[PDB]
């Protein structure tokens, strides 16, 4: 679920 | 012909397998924490940038958790820090916009006792041992205090003649990044009392990008407008050690400042960008 990780992580 | 200064990514990373290699021995010594801490230092390289990058990597390694006395004539030593999270979880919840800020609030109280030295990175991972899976972060705190301030800017031609000055005043100060002129127009170290008066400030800039300067310039101008509070017209030498180096016509400018003698606030950003572009973590498969 790498994909999945790294969009929750991605900030604004 | 007068814009608004914009800035450039101050590093770029590239961690070394042997980094992960080393990260791994030290989660092996504390696997029974929730997390730790550790100092990380690296040698800068301003002369030897890949044409085709747009600023200086941070090249990182098993040695840069060490007090290696490895550094080449010239690099510049930059200390950092990598927080390392024992469960996936706690990585990926932490706030990073405060973590961040108070990495900033960390340069910023060394800055105003020493202008060279706020500026520092940090590495933010969780090592999936199990998968050999290492996800990491690199941030590098640029901070805009009060986080109203902003630069207006224009070319200024006239000041080409002192770039080579710099670049071998930089070169031998290899602990400096910022110099200044004095009033015989020698460089010498930052001193608020002398660019009060002459006006003239140089940085060692680590971006290549054509006219764009490092972000980490925020961090010294900030330092400047807290010791120089009224200084408002100023000439600016942004200095690389290729030919790129260029000189600004500066004045400080404000977007909705804060009420006169309350706590100044700031504005910080310098989370690296990943592999798609977006501001999320990195992640290296060994």
């Amino acid at each position: 679920d790498i994909d999945e990780l790294i969009q929750d992580m991605e900030i604004k | 012909s007068e814009r608004v200064l914009s800035y450039a990514p101050a590093f770029k990373s590239f961690l070394d397998t042997s980094f992960f290699q080393e990260l791994s021995r030290l989660k092996l010594d504390v696997l029974k924490l929730d997390s730790t801490c550790q100092p990380l230092t690296v040698n800068l390289d301003l002369h030897n940038i890949p044409k085709s990058a747009d600023q200086v990597p941070l090249f990182l390694t098993n040695r840069s958790f060490e007090k290696h006395n490895n550094k080449r004539t010239n690099e510049v030593p930059l200390q950092g820090s990598i927080f390392n999270f024992n469960v996936l979880d706690e990585f990926k919840n932490l706030d990073k916009q405060l973590f961040l800020h108070q990495r900033a609030l960390e340069c910023w109280e060394d800055g105003i006792k020493d202008i060279n030295k706020c500026v520092s990175f940090v590495i933010i991972s969780f090592a999936d041992l199990k998968k050999y899976r290492f996800y990491y972060w690199l941030g590098v705190p640029c901070f805009q205090r009060p986080s109203s301030t902003v630069l207006h800017v224009r070319p200024e031609p006239s000041l080409k003649g002192l770039f080579s000055k710099c670049q071998k005043w930089f070169d031998v100060n290899y602990s400096k990044w910022v110099c200044i002129l004095d009033a015989d127009d020698e460089i010498v170290n930052y001193d608020k009392c002398i660019i009060r008066k002459t006006k003239v400030l140089a940085i060692r800039d680590t971006s290549t990008m054509e006219n764009v300067p490092s972000a980490l310039t925020k961090n010294f101008l900030s330092v400047l407008q807290y010791d120089v509070p009224d200084l408002i017209d100023f000439k600016l030498l942004i200095i690389r050690q290729n030919e790129g180096s260029f000189a600004l016509n500066a004045t400080f400018a404000s977007i909705d400042p804060q009420s006169s003698s309350s706590n100044p606030d700031m504005k910080v950003s310098g989370w690296e960008r990943n592999v798609q572009g977006k501001l999320a973590p990195r992640v290296v498969d060994l």
